[PDB]
């Protein structure tokens, strides 16, 4: 009698397991689409680095955004070897703007003795004088930090809003 | 004597709480025994 | 509790003497 | 909106001591910030800023401090406190006590990111508890009935079956199905041994209930900070599911006694002096911050109901952990060593157990009209039955009256049929109440003094 | 106990308050037996002393500066002004006012006095009527309160009068009565007018417009009972009175008794 | 500057710098979200702040804005009907403005709304040049139909009026008075501000003389409290506390009610905040909400520990403000044990020496200094008036152990204990007041009042207490004597004790005739029950000495109608039957019983 | 109460507690069967079902008998056994048999240096079989002109009680599994014949 | 009379100078102006709790129940400011008042006070609950100076013997009352019923008095003899035969 009484639950156990495994596969499908989205973003960003006008305006921002995190008396900037002429121009634009805003004197140096790998998409790293503190402004770092923070907007824009979520508080 | 001479500890608390529940149980069973004997005594007095 | 305080004070004094020595150095 | 600024990485480690790393030259240090450490061999660890003072920060590392040195170890300050991604996709998933997946599914896409500390619910917005949560266990549903928005602990001891009871409540719990997909469970387990953790994960897959359940596992040798975080991830999830998705959430928090052991350790790492009985002096305000993340609120159709589960040393109810839990929660369900030794399961003792909100969960339109009367009369018969069973050894069975022999028959059949239940046997409240009437029918209806004549007229007689 | 700066500030303030009370009870110096007791404080109000110069005089012991004596003095003058202020249109004789003052000055403790009770009852009864809308209970209370104020202007508070003491019981019982119970409110008010000594209770106490409304509102209460048009028309003929009298109530009652006999 | 900066953070403790002129126990706002805390140490130009809120995310260099004030209350119009927490955050305005179910960190809504406009009337005979002192009423605000809110000059303020506003409608931020003293000018609005830890001053503190009536027959007869009194009740689950709270709120001779929750369970606090708005009372023949004369302080167990401890000081400071207008106030504290646990946690954070059971050394002095704020007073300032504050504090002895440090201190201080009892509630004996354990120490102070107003009552109370005590001695004798073999005098005692117990001490608060029992009905009932007892005793003791005896069986057989009329006395309705009608009926039972005994004799 | 014990019982799946009364009374091994625990009894359930089949019902009843005797023993100290029922005398006397002749084991003698699990299951099977038969004989002759008692069983069955209390003395190094099983099965037959003859 | 008042709402550190202001005033009156001074100090329990509050805030060594490690030495600077001196005709008598916490005489406040003062008068909750007044229980009470303030030419010759025999009879009556709660009245011997009668008559006649009744020592001693004669003189084993033969036959 107790065995027979449980025949419905015995079938619900099969159905719920089938449906939850279906959902895991749909979550993996959705994760692959997000993984493709981030790869397209990394490719489109790599095209922007080939426009040396846009990429100079990026370098001008990435350098000064680095200097404003460190706020040291002396700083060392490191770049890809082929970007060095653009990085030198960016540091020369950044030094007066830094001094005006912070009211500090500064010495900003570009590293010619070591470089970021040519495998890097673009951007710079900045160090304090003794290299015990650094800030990273490589374009992979910008893309990764921005992408992970806007993920609740990416989810809603690609796959639509949740009909069950009635409140945002 | 006012106290049972056991030395203070969490072991001593555990023992003395076991004695307290023991004595309070003993009292209730002996109160039932007193009633059961007294009911028979008030019966055979009528006989 | 009273013995675990006083250890805190003697440690605070040792830190302050060490900080004063780092101001002397 | 976004945090936007690049991260700073420091090689400015001043010292290492116990679980703690100290850094200097840190730029405007933020209290409780999350940081990532990279070791000299390229291994990665994470930690949280435990104190700040000027340019100094001290980080408690979650993993060990072994292999760390002042020269090659680097620390990356992330700029922000601990926030958890949260979504309805978390039902059917298994996570560790840091919110990382352990079920071979992908990592969570956030519907939102929430601060795990939460905020207190406004006393003006909390409305009173109402209808039942049906656990499927007769000693709870029949006599210690649980209201939507209640918080009620299970009190237990080492070697008693409180994890087998918790697992059965998780598999069986729901709404009463009078005359839903809006029910969910968050199950959190702190300081779990690998045998117990494998049992929870296996039992919910094998008995096919994962589509309602979010599961967080923290093992006995996971970082003790992940044990502090575990109830806060679980309750931050229950708050999204209840007060934004309008679900009725059941929350099961397993060994709050294991949680307090980690709380005492983080307190000792701050170099605080030990408080009353060796726990932190602030342990009431800490436990109340977990337990009061519960209730019904005005204008939203969801609720959170909590079942904390606790282990007591020496079977002693007067220890700080069960004692402070009693001042905050509203009832207790008591798990008994003597019923366990007598081979009864579940070994729940109904005489010291109480649900303080039971009158708000039961009766017409919420369970059945006779429930209060049946519960009162079953308690009254059992309390007399245990007293007759005691005097039987003093006076002998030939001195017992015919009414004593009825209580002595009820006592045996109550424990064999009402209290004794299978670990995979599920009884609705209606089945529980019908098993209740089969036992009350042992007595002449004049004996049933806690039941009014209207209830006796409708329910005492059998019918085809 | 108060600090010295508190204590002397309270003396300067309580000297200042007696001047405000005296200027309110008597703008004309008519109450000369009263003023001759208070002149020892009123001298400090007769010239400008900027608060600060009374504060120094009080610290110097030049002023009266026993707060217990100043409290006893202030309560007598305040409880006199409450009476004279609670009787709004009507006026006491100066010989009556100076008699109420002597009876209060002789009392052991005004807070525990029957005088203070009767004043609290008169203000409980009067303040309800400062915002009351037109309805039968509120019209009956305006009538009885006007009679009560008028009788208190004739006989004072300090001695028992059966008219005043009965009219307190009637007024407070109607005030406390549930607003839905219009049958009890009319029954109580008619029962009062039937126990008045005079044929007309409100004669020069009350505006003739309000006396017309008191006749009208009883005719409007009686008329729905009357099944005979002749009895309705006889009741309607009573609306020719603008004065509420025992004869009006007896005539409405007589026409109601003819209807009770007719049906 | 008004700003210092955060130097360090370690849990709820913040260290700040540039704090040179900041005083001990000032409040401060910490960081960009403005979290509240208080200054607990000064050293050099640095301060240590105890922050009340979560410090997570506070940064070095963050602003520390200092308020020139300790923890204090806004006192002005807008308090009646309001919900507050222990630090006076307006929980219903925070709900309304935020549209959230939570309380935001560093929320800074003012306790009294500055956008509501109030109808204001000046004191008529104040003018430019008038001398004015602290506690002087200089105008009235019509807050609602019941409470005229009297605008007073603050304590520690004095001078000559240089401006007073005309009759009109004003915001709580508008200036309504200016005055001058020593050539310095003070401008004032309808809101004053007062420190919660300072006792509000009075002209005199007075002995308490008048009863605080509740409408309960027990309480009001056997265990009276005065206006200005102090009471404790047991705070426990089954005992039925709500009869005290609801009789005070609906039926007491209080003018204003202050209720404090001080660290209660979330679902218990929710029950109070649901129930209180639904309570009503009848005023001048019209039904009115209790929330027109009531304010609630509410704190759940997850509010800041600083609020849970401040709560009774907020609630008593609100109570003292309405006392100073010449009102009579009752204050209820929902559990002083939850307040004491917050005080213990704060001493633990401060690492103080653990003294008695882990409670700080000052616990008994803090309780004594709190209950010393109860009393009748002669108010500060010019219009001569009296007010009072009466305190009821619930207390929760663990397992019923009255040797608990908070319970032991409380019953050492309070002058009334109303011992509500779970066993009586399980018997359906309501109200569940245990007459053996309960006491009142005000019975001598009330002697002059009862002598003046009732005159027969003190003898009746004395006899009734003796009859209820004799039955408690006779019970252990009856367990051996078997009831039938007892003396006829003592059978009369036992059955009259049952008459008082079932028909005087019990009172069904759901029924229209017994919701409220006035004191004339109360003494009238007792007068007859004791008159019957004395005549029954006299009939037995006159005859049984040598004649053929009367017995309690003979009396019951002869007088069963009288005994039924006596049990029927409680059904008289004070609203449907007048005072004189009830008194005449109660005199008819005295005539009928005297006739019946004269026919027996 | 100790911090090491309190930490350890938060972790381990088995705890064997001592009793100082058993130790002082020189009962060995001095294991407390009312505070000890194992959390592996559900994990081992398929092993016992496959390899032994009979055992889990025997273990269950043994733990009931030992707890019922602990409940009885507290009361006979006050009121001196005179009110005790025959089923309860039967319960005390089998609890003694289990305690003294199964739970007691001398570790320093050839026959009990190591007890194999067939020896263990066989001894417990016979003791629980005696309890079933003895309790049935008493209950099934209540409400009768002839009534069985523990004393009547003891007077009729003293040689069975001697054989049962002696089952521990089998040496598994001298006597094979087949001999020990045949001896223990012959004792079941001797019990059944003795109870059928009563 | 001179009054120094600190109330429950006054500063708690004034309480530690309050009794020292009072005792300094008493010393001028007694030892410079030659008065006889009676000094009343009200809740030394409030003084001792204010002392614990101050000492805890200084992080000084605790004694029992967290009281200051030097509290005996502090209380001694208050209580030793009493007595008579050679060549001056004044005196100071001190009557401090204590509240014992949870009625416990072994609590640090009554404990360290009893080590310093020349005895104590003990007020008993059980006598107060029974409505006896004054509720004084003789057994926990003491006077150390009584022994040489009484007797021939001081009071009356019997005073010491009467007092010690009343202590013996009250103590035995109290032991019979404890025994009768186990065994019931039917088990008592005729000698037990004498001590149990004495116990009941002593509390009604000797102890109970009322708030304005003012008995002489001679009235007190003759009430004492009316209670001692309940017994045969052979049971009065504290009293020598000379005292019995003179005072018992009355």
């Amino acid at each position: 009698e107790k065995k027979e009484k449980q025949i419905e639950q015995q079938k619900k156990i099969q159905m719920s397991n089938l449906m939850n495994q279906a959902r895991l596969k749909v979550l993996r499908a959705r994760d692959d689409l997000i993984t493709d989205l981030l790869n397209e973003a990394k490719q489109r960003l790599s095209k922007v680095v080939k426009d040396t006008t846009r990429y100079q305006v990026l370098l001008d921002g990435l350098v000064l955004q680095g200097l404003y995190q460190l706020l040291e008396p002396r700083m060392i900037v490191r770049c890809r070897k082929q970007d060095f002429p653009l990085v030198k121009a960016a540091v020369q634009k950044a030094i007066p703007m830094y001094k005006i805003a912070t009211k500090k004197d500064v010495d900003v140096q570009i590293d010619l003795e070591a470089y970021l790998p040519e495998d890097i998409a673009g951007g710079v790293e900045i160090y304090n004088g003794d290299r015990k503190i650094k800030v990273s402004n490589t374009l992979e770092s910008r893309l990764d930090l921005i992408a992970q923070q806007m993920m609740p907007e990416v989810r809603g824009a690609l796959f639509g809003a949740n009909a069950n979520r009635k409140f945002l508080d | 004597k006012d106290r049972i001479e056991i030395f203070p500890s969490r072991m001593a608390q555990t023992i003395m709480k076991a004695r307290l529940k023991g004595a309070q149980t003993g009292r209730n069973l002996l109160k039932k025994k007193s009633d059961a004997l007294t009911l028979r005594f008030r019966q055979i007095l009528k006989k | 509790f009273y013995r675990l305080k006083k250890i805190q004070e003697k440690k605070k004094i040792i830190k302050e003497k060490s900080e004063k020595d780092l101001e002397r150095r | 909106n976004y945090l936007s600024q690049p991260r700073l990485t420091y090689k400015t480690v001043s010292g290492v001591n116990g679980p703690l790393v100290i850094l200097d030259h840190v730029k405007f240090p933020r209290y409780a910030e999350i940081v990532h450490l990279t070791l000299p061999d390229g291994t990665k660890r994470s930690g949280q800023v435990l104190e700040v003072s000027g340019s100094k920060a001290v980080v408690q590392v979650f993993e060990g401090t072994s292999g760390i040195d002042a020269k090659k170890t680097s620390c990356e300050f992330t700029g922000d406190i601990l926030r958890t991604p949260v979504s309805e996709d978390m039902l059917g998933r298994v996570f560790n006590g840091s919110g990382k997946p352990i079920d071979r599914g992908p990592v969570v896409l956030a519907e939102d990111f929430l601060d795990i500390m939460g905020q207190p619910i406004n006393p003006q917005c909390r409305i009173y508890p109402e209808e039942m949560i049906q656990t499927g266990i007769s000693a709870i549903d029949g006599m210690n009935s649980i209201a939507r928005g209640q918080k009620i602990p299970i009190f237990s001891a080492a070697g008693l079956p409180h994890n087998e009871i918790a697992a059965q409540i998780c598999r069986q719990a729901g709404l009463v199905k009078k005359s839903e997909e809006n029910f969910a469970i968050v199950f959190a387990a702190m300081g779990v041994n690998m045998e117990t953790a494998r049992f929870f994960k296996s039992d919910f897959e094998e008995n096919g209930s994962m589509d309602n359940v979010c599961l967080f596992l923290n093992l006995a040798n996971d970082p003790t900070i992940e044990r502090i975080i575990t109830p806060r991830l679980a309750l931050t999830t229950a708050e999204f599911l209840a007060y934004q998705c309008e679900k009725h959430v059941l929350v099961i928090l397993t060994d709050m006694s294991s949680y307090a052991e980690a709380l005492r350790e983080v307190s000792a790492a701050r170099e605080e002096v030990p408080g009353r009985r060796g726990f932190p002096g602030y342990m009431y305000t800490d436990l109340a911050t977990i337990y009061e993340r519960a209730g019904r609120v005005e204008g939203r159709n969801g609720s959170i109901t909590q079942i904390p589960i606790l282990t007591m040393p020496n079977d002693d109810i007067t220890h700080p952990i069960p004692d402070l839990t009693g001042y905050i929660t509203e009832g207790q369900i008591y798990v008994d060593r003597q019923l366990h030794n007598r081979q009864i399961y579940p070994p729940i003792n109904v005489l010291p157990s109480l649900s303080r909100l039971m009158k708000s969960a039961i009766g017409e339109g919420m369970t059945r009209k006779d429930h209060a009367d049946v519960s009162n009369q079953l308690y009254a018969c059992y309390a007399i039955g245990k007293d007759v069973q005691a005097m039987k050894a003093v006076v002998g069975e030939e001195a017992l009256t015919s009414d004593d022999l009825l209580y002595l028959e009820f006592l045996q059949k109550f424990e064999k049929n009402f209290i004794t239940q299978g670990p995979y046997e599920n009884r609705t409240v209606y089945e529980t109440l019908d098993i209740g009437w089969q036992l009350l029918r042992i007595f002449p209806k004049e004996m049933l003094k806690r039941i009014p004549q209207s209830t006796l007229s409708e329910f005492y007689p059998r019918d085809s | 106990g108060l600090t010295s700066e508190q204590y002397h500030s309270q003396v300067v303030g309580k000297i200042g308050y007696i001047a405000r009370c005296m200027q309110t009870i008597d703008p004309e110096n008519n109450l000369k037996k009263i003023r001759e007791d208070y002149q020892d404080v009123l001298i400090w109000a007769e010239k400008n002393y900027r608060f600060e110069e009374i504060l120094e005089a009080s610290k110097s012991g030049k002023c009266p500066n026993d707060l217990d004596a100043l409290s006893r003095r202030s309560l007598i003058l305040q409880e006199l002004l409450r009476l004279v202020s609670s009787i709004s249109p009507f006026k006491m004789k100066l010989d009556l006012i100076e008699s109420q003052y002597e009876k209060m000055k002789q009392h052991v403790n005004l807070w525990k006095s029957d005088y203070h009770v009767k004043l609290n009852q008169l203000n409980q009864l009067t303040d309800y009527l400062k915002n009351a809308a037109p309805t039968p209970k509120n019209n009956f209370l305006r009538a009885m309160t006007s009679v009560l104020q008028m009788q208190i202007a004739q006989y004072g508070i300090t001695e028992d009068n059966e008219g005043i003491n009965q009219l307190f019981k009637l007024g407070l019982h109607l005030l406390a009565m549930a607003n839905e119970k219009i049958d009890e409110q009319y029954h109580l008010f008619k029962g009062y007018v039937k126990d008045q000594p005079e044929e007309s209770p409100f004669e020069g106490i009350l505006p003739a417009e309000d006396q017309k409304i008191l006749v009208k509102t009883m005719i409007d209460y009686a008329m729905p009972k009357l099944s005979s048009k002749v009895l309705q028309d006889k009741l309607s003929a009573l609306s020719s009175s603008d004065v509420l009298t025992k004869t009006l109530l007896d005539s409405i009652d007589r026409i109601v008794k003819e209807n009770e006999k007719l049906n | 500057s008004t700003f210092g900066y955060v130097h360090g953070v370690s849990g709820p403790v913040v260290t700040a710098c540039d704090m040179a002129g900041a005083a001990m126990y000032e409040l401060v706002r910490v960081g960009h979200s403005e979290l509240v805390g208080e200054i607990i140490r000064l050293e050099g130009d640095m301060a240590t702040i105890q922050v009340y809120e979560e410090t997570s995310g506070v940064s070095v260099g963050d602003p520390v804005l200092r308020t020139g004030k300790p923890l204090s209350v806004e006192l002005g119009p807008g308090i009646m009907g309001a919900i507050f927490d222990g630090i006076q955050r307006p929980l219903s305005d925070i709900s309304s403005q935020t549209q959230s179910i939570y309380i935001p960190r560093g929320v800074n809504v003012s306790a009294l709304s500055r956008d509501i406009k109030w109808e204001f009337i000046p004191s008529k005979n104040l003018r430019v040049g008038s001398h004015i002192t602290g506690g002087d009423i200089y105008g009235i605000v019509n807050e609602n139909s019941l409470i005229k809110h009297k605008i007073m000059l603050p304590p520690r303020s004095r001078g000559s009026v240089t401006y007073i506003a005309p009759p009109g409608n004003y915001d709580a931020s508008d200036v309504v008075l200016e005055l001058e003293f020593e050539g310095v000018k003070e401008k004032l609005s309808m809101v004053q501000v007062w420190p919660v830890r300072q006792v509000r001053p009075v002209t005199e503190k007075l002995p308490a003389n008048h009863p605080l009536l509740t409408g309960q027959r027990v309480l009001d007869a056997l265990f009276p409290c005065v206006q200005g009194g102090t009471t404790a009740i047991p705070g426990a689950f089954g005992c039925g506390k709500t009869v005290i709270s609801q009789s005070l709120s609906k039926y007491s001779n209080s003018d204003v009610i202050i209720y404090v929750g001080c660290g209660e369970r979330g679902n218990e606090m929710s029950e109070v905040l649901r129930d209180f708005p639904e309570l009503t009372m009848e005023v001048d023949g019209k039904v009115e909400s209790i929330m027109k004369r009531t304010a609630l302080v509410a704190n759940t167990s997850n509010m800041p520990v600083a609020a849970r401890e401040a709560s009774i000081y907020t609630g008593i400071t609100l109570s003292e403000y309405f006392r100073d207008m010449g009102y009579h106030v009752s204050m209820m504290a929902d559990s002083t044990s939850r307040w004491a646990e917050a005080l213990r946690e704060i001493s633990g954070r401060l690492a103080e020496m653990p003294a008695d059971s882990g409670y700080p050394a000052y616990l008994g002095a803090r309780l004594a200094s709190f209950y010393e704020r109860a009393g009748r007073v002669k108010c500060l300032g010019n219009p001569e008036r009296e007010g009072s504050v009466s305190i009821v504090g619930a207390v929760s002895p663990p397992g019923g152990d009255f040797s608990d440090p908070v319970t032991s201190a409380t019953l050492g201080i309070v002058q009334v204990f109303w011992g509500l009892d779970k066993k009586l509630a399980q018997r359906k004996h309501f109200p569940s007041v245990n007459w053996l354990i309960s006491y009142s120490k005000y019975m001598r102070a009330l002697d002059e009042y009862y002598d003046k107003h009732f005159t027969e009552f003190v003898p009746l109370r004395t006899k009734a207490k003796e009859i209820l005590q004799e039955e408690e001695d006779l019970a252990e004798i009856v367990q051996l004597v078997g009831k039938a073999s007892l003396a006829e005098t003592d059978k009369i005692t036992l059955e009259v004790a049952k008459l008082i117990k079932d028909d005087f001490l019990q009172q069904n608060g759901y029924t229209p005739y017994d919701r409220f029992c006035p004191f004339y009905k109360t003494v009238g009932m007792l007068s007859n029950m004791i008159s019957f007892y004395d005549m029954a005793r006299r009939a037995v003791e006159t005859t049984a000495q040598s004649d053929n005896k009367i017995t309690w069986s003979i009396i019951r057989e002869h007088m069963g109608e009288i005994l039924y009329k006596l049990s029927s006395m409680k059904f008289k309705d004070p609203v449907k039957d007048g005072e004189a009608k009830i008194k005449a009926d109660y005199a008819q039972l005295l005539e009928d019983m005297q006739n019946a005994f004269r026919s027996l004799e």
